[PDB]
DNA sequence: CTGTGGATAACCGTATTACC
DNA sequence: GGTAATACGGTTATCCACAG
């Protein structure tokens, strides 16, 4: 798949079984660079999510993970996303495991979750769940 | 001159974090040879060369450099660079004319001491290429060196630090003379800044600190420690008892003055800090190895001390900034607390990023 | 317990003149 | 404390599958 809000998606052997069945499961991880600041405070700034994931219901639910000190690092959550991008700058204390951070960020919020492939179509008036093939098969024929 | 024990164990030395172990040597290397120039024999140049190397001069001073291992800065072994790479190569150029010798692969030296050409003045140059036998990667990565020398040269005043790199042939300079006021200066010079740069120094009890703080109209707080030119990465009693005084002398004034008792932080929102003191032997102690926290107890109090006094006084220099800064303390725990509020439950507004009545629009 | 997207169905604050 | 009529705003609960 080719999400049009970016991101990484993790999962090839379930591409496939999603591209043979019509179901699969795979996952999809946000864009993150890591930047190094002024004094030597480290911050993560994320610039894709997954696909249909509320940017609001997110930032939130980060600063939500800070004063509930879910785990510790967060020094700061900020949506810096403008006309010419999507930024969100989670800035991190001085010594602060960063990739510590992070990884609690992938597994407890939405900053990575999981597609579920379940292609459903209507071919020849009934409900069908189909692959990649019958899928361009019906197109081919159709044109 | 070169040691086996390093390469036996070079984490140990260096902690091949890799390459930001790679790092720490040039961390190492540098300081020594700064430290070498504050003896008195003032300006050091890096330069990151095209084929690789790193090479370090300054303008029996030799074999008292090359060995390292001494996070110093404070103004048939031995030596863990020459230890560390596949080839090290030490010129000094000292009295008419130029004495050179080379390492290879570990430490074993290859040539002597000969010499080779006679320069008309005086100096060392240590040149260098580590080793992707004990290093992964190799790469000197020249915005970290940058910053390092950066930093470096805001601590120690009567030095000054160059950086070139012929593998893309750019240099900074780096020298600070307003010092630590110029290292918050540089802290918050992407920001937008409020009241200007404080500073106060002091001497006490064998203790000599010197506190520089600004606010910018963010949130977050950025505050750097040092005892002795190294950073406490993690703080400690230092940093604690300056955090002690500001919130003690402002409480205070906020029962006078400003009317008014308030957090810990609030006073904090938005301020950047610049910690350095210098601690005594008899007085210096840390937490379970790595000197990244100070344990002190006696640092707690001397810094509260001076800082505390310092900051009663100036505290009545200008009202207009005090109160004002006391202003937006009353609304920081005010802000604060109505998330405390809206937690426990478990408003159309769309709030600007940055807290700053002079400029802000509804 | 939350959100997804195409469907169902409602709901009520304000201004203005005028008169008991 | 009420309604008249043409204007300005916005909001909520349901079904359905399928995820943690
Ligand atoms: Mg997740
Ligand atoms: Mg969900």
């Amino acid at each position: 798949p080719d999400f049009p809000t970016g991101a990484i998606i993790q999962g090839r052997d379930e591409i496939k079984k999603a591209y043979e069945t019509g179901k699969g499961r795979v996952v999809v991880r946000s864009k993150t660079e890591i930047e190094k600041l002024k004094g030597g405070k480290e911050q993560i700034v994320i610039t894709e999510i997954p696909y249909e994931i509320n940017k609001a219901n997110l930032v939130k639910k980060i600063d939500d993970v800070r004063v509930n000190n879910k785990v510790a690092g967060i020094a700061e959550v900020r949506d810096e996303s403008d006309r010419d991008g999507l930024r969100i700058a989670i800035e991190l204390k001085k010594d602060a495991n960063t990739e510590l951070v992070l990884n609690y960020l992938f597994k407890y919020t939405d900053l990575q979750i999981n597609y579920n492939f379940n292609m459903v179509a209507i071919d020849n008036f009934t409900p069908r769940q189909v692959g990649i093939v019958p899928i361009l098969s019906s197109y081919i024929a159709h044109r | 001159e070169g040691l086996d024990a390093v390469r036996k164990r070079p984490g140990m030395y260096i902690g091949s974090t890799d390459g930001a172990g790679l790092h720490h040597l040039v961390w190492e290397i540098v300081d020594n040879a700064v430290d070498e120039a504050l003896s008195g024999f003032d300006r050091i140049d890096v330069t990151i060369n095209k084929d690789g190397s790193l090479t370090v001069q300054d303008h029996t001073v030799e074999v008292i450099f090359t060995i390292l291992h001494a996070g110093g800065k404070f103004g048939v072994g031995s030596s863990v660079v020459n230890a560390l790479s596949s080839w090290l190569e030490v010129e000094i150029t000292r009295d008419g004319a130029v004495y050179k010798q080379r390492f290879e692969n570990g430490g074993k030296p290859v040539t002597t001491l000969k010499k080779i050409g006679t320069a008309p003045k005086t100096g060392t140059k240590v040149t260098f290429m580590p080793d992707a036998t004990i290093f992964s990667t190799t790469d000197f990565k020249y915005n970290t060196i940058s910053e390092r020398l950066n930093e470096s040269a805001f601590l120690l005043k009567n030095v000054t630090l160059s950086l070139t790199d012929k593998r893309t042939d750019e240099a900074i300079e780096f020298h600070y003379e307003n010092g630590v006021q110029d290292f918050v200066s540089y802290l918050n010079e992407d920001k937008e800044i409020l009241t200007p740069v404080l500073y106060f120094e002091g001497e006490d009890n064998g203790f000599q600190v010197e506190v520089a703080l600004q606010y910018n109209d963010g949130f977050s707080d950025n505050i750097l420690s040092f005892v002795n030119n190294v950073r406490t990465k993690d703080g400690g009693t230092h940093e604690t008892g300056l955090k002690s005084a500001i919130t003690k002398v402002m409480n205070d004034y906020a029962r006078k003055t400003g009317l008014l008792n308030l957090e810990g932080s609030d006073y904090r929102e938005g301020l950047a800090a610049v910690l350095s003191i210098l601690v005594p032997e008899e007085h210096l102690q840390f937490e379970g190895q790595t000197k990244d926290k100070l344990g002190s107890p006696l640092a707690r109090p001397v810094v509260d001390g001076i800082v505390a006094d310092k900051l009663t006084f100036f505290l009545m220099e200008n009202g207009e900034l005090a109160s004002n800064l006391i202003r937006k303390a009353i609304k920081a725990r005010d802000a604060r607390e109505a998330a405390r509020k809206a937690r426990d439950e478990s408003g159309k507004l769309t709030p600007a990023q940055s807290k700053n009545p002079a400029k802000n629009e509804l």
